[PDB]
């Protein structure tokens, strides 16, 4: 649906040149949920705008549904923008309208028969579970409830694409669950191409099929979710995976931690597990086989896109010949073993 | 307590009202369009001419600076060339309209800068015309501030209307002037004062309450 | 222009600065403590009086709701009793400040209300007394706010003092009323206009210069 | 005991309805110690702390600081009292009008002090907090932490015996809250300053607190020492908070599968408490070899609270009906608390 090619944008502000995005190219396969993760000022907000041209790229190419959006009549670009729905962090609804009317607005803009907008709005409202809430104002609604109105309104046009700007960025984790679950059931049911940006790796997990990772206005990794969570290529990606998995090496350890082996030391290890590795009784096997003691300082395990992964920080008590033997055994079994230092 | 007298004084109550609202009305006719022109023309906004906003905001300002009587007096030749007269309300609502308009527009602009941008953004992404944004989004969203604007416009105009008595615009203010500044009949001066105080409150209770009803 | 006129203007320019600035001062000596004591009495504040507030708040609203000219005229007896005159430069100042106090007090409290309540809390926590908290904390914090109000008050007082020249406060307002209305010289009116506009821009520009001077 | 709160009960009438903020809350902060009060938002933390200061009036109870009674006292007495209790706040509460320097000095001005000590006292307290560079700056210029240093130095101006903290690190980022808390920590150790503390963040508690009360709905549910609360938590809620500080996430997919009703081909999912004795003891590695169990670790963390090691594990245990029953029992003997969350 979305193919952005070599897209770069420079802002004109303050006698200062900023790169919001630099040589950015992104294909999103029709039918798929595609995340973009990065940091504040990393250039994602700029980017997601570039799709429906809420921002004009200083160079590069946007095309949606085969149609290049860069050179367009402002009157053709409205018609173009019918096929791209959008939603926002702060939900952006008219306080002056009800749930119903708020959804009917985009239908109003490009003129639709009184009954057709009734049909459409009323349908999209049950779809989002707001058919109960028809007459309410945004005053009386939940951040989630609002974001559901926001969704229904995005789909009024019946588009081929749904843009999400930090769409969950402020929400109940519980409710963040419900809205992403809903975006998903729309992907699956309706074949709606979805592109979203976030700083939250947790949403990237939940509904994304692919994920890009972006810095200094360039996105360095483009892969599947499975790949990136399990086999992060860039240290920065790893760091993000240290957000999702919470791995805390306690503070007493760093002062306690030795760069090289000292007499009567045991090694400290970072063990990274992948897929089947993760359900394996690998450490309990090493207890018996190599007569070693694994002490676990920290361990987390997580699903990302149908592949399990996990990391744990452990001590290993044993011989030099026993320890060197479990570690190898572990490696042969595809635990990644990294020796952090000594305790 | 003259039945002769009371009826003129009660003709006066009509004199303010006509003067207050007809000006208020025409003020907005000019004030409201000019106000959206300012807003949308500001740097971040839709049309965004910083050169056009500099001009219009200047016109707006120098007019707001002129105190009202000085504007009322200075305006007589023009008031006349317009109405053909000078004394009397139908002439007074000329300088009373020009008194309000610039004062209004700045309220409009300020009332539009009140609504969160990015309803504009949400809005643009839907294929929204600039017209459509103003009409379909901006104005309806600003409304409780548009009504609060008029309550202030109107209440301001009553007092403006009364400065016209000294210049013989012929309203409750003129009765206070003639009888207060010269005659000092004590019952009419007490009555004119309370009448007007009463008129401010009614203007505000009406608007103050009608705002309550328009919000959400 | 006649040389006896140029010299007459220069009285008014003075008689205007006189009235406006003096009225201002007295109006703050009053509205300021009124404002402060309007802020405190609200629910939740240092001394919370439901009823004391209501009384002081209604009366300021009453006083504020009387169009100045009507205030002045209704005040004729007051003025003479206190001044010994209803006429002139210093007579003007009585009504002119009574007309300023409600503006000022309302503004002062609205300025105080800009200050985050946790500042009070810090202050009581240090063992600071309700007087200490005002002069040591609250006022300093709204100084930009308050200086803004002063600007806005003095300007208001110009228009007020000008309308005083219909009722013989003298000043540039008197000069306009006579030579723009009673009988007309184009030149004299036109330099009355222009003088007044400049007095306002100067009053505005200066205030902003002070407010822009307070640390962020 | 430096500060003593006794049967403190505070009620409010806001609406038609009447909420009870605090019910018979009692706690003693021994001098030279750092005391945390943790709880959910709306438990009465903010009220509780305030009473000590009589920024709030306890409906009934006793408030005793440095031995000196507060509740019934003369407002002119309450000032000199307040010279003994410094306070800092979540929203830093600095005068925007004053320099970091003078901001500190204001409490010194409240009672009249010669300009000479002020220059002295303030320069000192600023070198303490690490702001000495910044004497001439305005708070709008400061970053979040810098503001809290100022606020701290300011609360320390009167050279108080007791420092109170109202969610004091709550708006800072993880990085700064570490540096603020450790700065407070020093002052406690170096100057022996007594600290009362309120947080919603258990992390704040396990970093610098010696003692900890868990408060829930105006009530104190668990009062013990930090060492004692993070090790052998006596309350489910207590466990909830602790279980939080160490970030322990049982993925949705597990909670969905977990069922307290046991089935066929099922293994128990159980959560394990380790205290300092059992933390470094290789009780799981042993337990495999001995009882021929497979230990599957779903997540686990070890930490330190109050100079004491501890930790928690969610694991599933793979073995024979007997083998499983056996090794569980061997962990219980070794001071692992074994608690079975279901079968899977
Ligand atoms: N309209 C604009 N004008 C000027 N600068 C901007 C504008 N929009 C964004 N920027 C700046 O350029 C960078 C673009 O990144 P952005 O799209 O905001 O990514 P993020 O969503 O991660 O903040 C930001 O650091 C921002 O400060
Ligand atoms: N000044 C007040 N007026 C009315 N109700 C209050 C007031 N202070 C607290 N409450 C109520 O009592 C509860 C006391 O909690 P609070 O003092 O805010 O501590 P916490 O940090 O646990 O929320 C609050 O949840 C609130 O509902």
């Amino acid at each position: 649906m979305i193919k952005l090619s070599n897209i770069t944008k420079v802002f004109h502000q303050g006698t200062r040149t900023i790169q919001a995005l630099n040589n950015v190219s992104l294909h999103v396969p029709a039918g798929q949920i595609y995340g973009v993760i990065g940091a504040s000022g990393a250039g994602k907000s700029t980017l997601i705008r570039c799709v429906n041209l809420l921002e004009r790229p200083t160079e590069g190419s946007v095309l949606v549904d085969g149609q290049e959006l860069t050179t367009l009549s402002e009157s053709e670009l409205t018609k173009a923008r019918r096929q791209i729905g959008m939603i926002f962090q702060h939900f952006n609804l008219l306080s002056s309208r009800t749930v119903f009317g708020n959804v009917a607005l985009p239908l109003e803009l490009d003129n639709t028969p009184k009954d057709e907008v009734k049909r459409r709005v009323t349908e999209l409202l049950s779809l989002v579970g707001l058919g109960d809430k028809h007459d309410s104002y945004p005053s009386n609604l939940s951040g989630g409830q609002k974001q559901r109105v926001a969704i229904a309104r995005a789909l009024a046009s019946n588009p081929k694409v749904l843009l999400c700007d930090q769409a969950t960025s402020a929400l109940d984790p519980a409710t963040t669950r419900s809205i992403l679950e809903l975006l998903k059931d729309i992907n699956r049911r309706l074949g709606l191409t979805i592109l979203l940006i976030t700083h939250e790796m947790d949403v990237v997990k939940r509904i994304c099929d692919c994920v890009a990772v972006i810095s200094n206005g360039e996105l360095i990794e483009q892969d599947t979710v499975s790949e990136v969570f399990s086999h992060p290529k860039t240290p920065l990606a790893q760091k993000f995976i240290q957000s999702t998995l919470h791995l805390d090496i306690p503070e007493d350890y760093q002062e306690r931690l030795q760069a090289e082996p000292f007499t009567d030391c045991v090694p400290m290890l970072r063990l990274e597990f992948t897929g089947q590795s993760v359900d394996a009784p690998l450490l309990s096997e090493t207890a018996r086989r190599f007569n070693v003691n694994n002490n676990i300082i920290s361990a987390q395990m997580d699903y990302a896109g149908g592949v399990k992964f996990g990391i744990m920080l452990t001590e290993m008590h044993g011989t030099q010949q026993d320890t060197q033997a479990a570690i190898a055994w572990l490696q042969e079994h595809h635990v990644k073993v990294e020796v952090l230092g000594y305790v | 307590m003259s039945e002769p007298m009371m009826w003129l004084l009660v003709r006066g109550v009509w004199e303010t009202l006509a003067m207050t609202f007809v000006s208020g009305f025409f003020g907005f006719v000019i004030g409201l369009p000019v106000g959206v022109l300012l807003y949308v023309t500001r740097p971040g906004q839709i049309i965004a001419n910083a050169k056009l906003y500099r001009t219009v905001s200047a016109i707006v300002n120098i007019f707001r600076s002129i105190p009202f009587i000085i504007l009322l007096v200075w305006m007589i030749p023009f008031t006349r060339v317009i109405v053909g007269t000078s004394i009397g309300l139908q002439a007074a609502i000329v300088p009373l309209t020009v008194g309000a308009a610039p004062f209004i527009a700045r309220m409009v602009e300020n009332a539009l800068l009140e609504i969160p941008t990015g309803l504009i953004e949400a809005s643009r992404a839907m294929g929204a015309t600039p017209m459509q944004i103003v009409r379909k989004v901006l104005l309806p969203e600003a409304l409780p501030g548009l009504v609060n604007a008029a309550t202030i416009t109107l209440i301001t105009l009553v007092g403006y209307s009364a400065m016209g008595g000294a210049v013989g615009a012929g309203g409750l203010g003129q009765i206070g002037y003639q009888y207060g500044y010269i005659g000092y009949n004590a019952t009419v001066m007490n009555t004119v004062l309370v009448l007007l105080v009463i008129l401010v409150y009614l203007i505000q209770f009406a608007g103050d309450r009608i705002v309550r009803a328009v919000t959400r």
